[PDB]
């Protein structure tokens, strides 16, 4: 994989509590950019978890900076720690269609945890087995 | 239990004179004309899993460099939309010894491929005008589908699928539409399949076997026809309609049709500019309202014409502003209320 | 959309009422679809939508012929019912991942509705607009 | 956050044909005409 800095939601977050992604990819103008050609994601889990329940990973999109409204495009549901993994995905394979305006990805979790990464963002190609 | 299968004894006969040979001349009362099937382009789809199209939706903003101060580099940001073909194919197996029976075998054989391309014609046209995949799967994209949808109050020029259409009236069951499509590479035009041979296609297979599930076997022969295409709006900036035609207001002339002609070739705002060839199709009733607006009877209340005692006929409507008005048996007066993008 | 008979979940099937696909998809063998080349699929809803609060095409996917191990390979989720209308992609625009010997599509209605069908399958190119 | 300063690989996977080179024809649906630019008379200041 050729994954790369400015399109990459987060870089090995812990995000062990309930926290939400940092780098909140914003784009100017409406493209919603899943129609045509396909473009790889990931939201790949890079590091294990320890002691949560529930990973619910949501891939907001809203209109605004501050997420004041948001709108779910692919959601995990409520995964067991049992399979959070490395490698565990936690969407689909190529971009969604309905990317309004803005997109973070939120990070719901069932109680804390003592250990998780992940490594969500765009990718050229993806990697299989 | 049913004898429509192949034709007959009874089809060739009524297709015989009183001569004793099958007749050259056959009146098409259901023949049509569809005149978008000629003024189309067909390009070959070699862009892999249907042709692509890329907008571009967005254009960097320059800053005022004071002097020995950075400049913040932007990007082109495009977007992309993809299309697909469709398939149309219909066969006719004819019981070879009956067409050698029938002494006009080229005649008889003319007769039913002539049948069978009209038909298909009016089927390729009536879904190019209409065929909306949303509601049908297999076939592809119309013109009517993608514009469903008007402005109400338009913005000037941020040009949008809902920003092409002009509304007036209708909400009834007599709506109908008028088309501004340009017909030209990078404008629209009919994509066929990669290595799908271009246009209506026709394959005479020649003498077949049919093997019956009794064991029967008797020669047919068969001839195929077959076309795909899709018509892949590439730039939605050079297409324009107008809907919501009330046909009964339309005949009353309370709807001013040329109000929205002349509200259309500037909402199409192309080919006033630069591009390629055009056309303007709408059904038999739209064109006898324009030519009623050209040289108006007792029409209503005003019309602000003159004519003089001859020019009381008048012409049939033809070039519009240099388009040329082209009438289509496919554009309903029977068309759905295109709502409001609110 | 080049939609083709013996590789689609379901030709204009109604909808009303909580029912399974008409056709079963069967692979020869376990093997994965969703990795490598992109497939695409439309679970899109056809005709429009009476009472029924909601739904839930589900994409299931099990060893056996008949489905007796359920497994989710992607859910359109509880879409509301003034969404059910037609040219709604209800699902993910191409195959996910993990397709076993067996899939079908699964319809959970809300209640019951007067109306509704469903064209589901592969198609040779998804088409937008 | 960000992502719409440099030409990231999102639009440079749009901005290609399916068989993988990059499209030569790309629809600009948002040029504008401004003769304004065209007809204008300019010369150089050539003063102090």
């Amino acid at each position: 994989m050729i994954m790369d800095k400015e399109n990459t939601f987060s870089y090995k977050q812990a995000i062990t509590g309930t926290a939400v992604s940092t780098n909140v990819i914003d784009l100017g103008v409406s493209r919603d950019i899943g129609k045509g050609v396909p473009v790889p994601i990931i939201i790949q889990v890079v590091e294990d978890f320890a002691d949560a329940t529930s990973l619910t990973a949501t891939l907001q999109t809203s209109e605004t900076e501050n997420f004041s409204s948001a709108t779910t495009l692919a959601t995990s549901g409520a995964v067991p720690v049992a399979d959070l993994t490395a490698g565990k995905q936690l969407a689909v394979q190529y971009m969604p269609l309905g990317t309004q305006r803005y997109l973070r990805v939120n990070y719901t979790v069932s109680g804390t945890a003592t250990a998780g990464a992940v490594t969500a963002g765009v990718v050229m190609s993806h990697q299989q087995n | 239990t049913l004898g429509n299968t192949y034709l007959t004894l009874a089809d060739v006969q009524k297709q015989k004179d009183g001569k004793g040979n099958v007749t050259s001349e056959i009146i098409e009362m259901l023949a049509e004309t569809n005149p978008i099937l000629e003024d189309m382009v067909v390009m070959e789809c070699n862009d892999g899993t249907g042709h692509l199209t890329t907008i571009r939706t967005g254009l960097p903003q320059a800053t005022w460099r004071r002097l020995y101060e950075g400049v913040q580099p932007a990007k082109s940001t495009t977007r992309q939309i993809k299309d697909s073909t469709g398939t149309l194919e219909a066969w006719s197996e004819v019981d070879e010894k009956l067409v050698k029976l029938s002494k006009d075998k080229q005649q008889l054989m003319l007769n039913e491929a002539a049948a069978f391309l009209e038909g298909m014609n009016q089927t390729m046209a009536s879904t190019l005008f209409y065929g909306n995949t949303a509601t049908d799967a297999v076939k592809f994209m119309g013109l009517a589908p993608r514009f469903n949808a008007y402005r109400a109050a338009r913005n000037l020029k941020p040009v949008d699928t809902a920003d092409q259409v002009i509304d007036a009236g209708g909400t009834g069951s007599d709506l109908t539409s008028i088309w501004m499509v340009v017909w030209g590479d990078r404008t629209a035009h009919g994509l066929y399949p990669e290595g799908t041979s271009a246009g209506l296609q026709r394959e005479y297979l020649g003498a077949e076997t049919k093997e019956l599930g009794d064991g029967g076997v008797y020669r047919v022969v068969r001839e195929k026809f077959e076309w795909d295409l899709g018509l892949t709006v590439r730039d939605f900036r050079y297409v324009v309609r107008i809907a919501n035609i009330d046909v009964s207001d339309l005949q009353a002339g309370t709807i001013d049709i040329y109000a929205l002609l002349r509200k259309a070739y500037y909402r199409l705002e192309n080919r006033v500019i630069t591009g390629g060839r055009a056309a303007l199709y709408c059904n038999a009733d739209v064109t006898e309202a324009m030519d009623a607006a050209a040289t108006p009877t007792s029409s209503t209340t005003a019309s602000y014409v003159r004519l003089t005692p001859m020019q009381v006929d008048g012409k049939e409507v033809m070039m519009y502003r240099g388009i040329p008005v082209r009438e289509c048996d496919a554009i309903l007066s029977t068309e759905t209320a295109v709502p409001s993008v609110a």
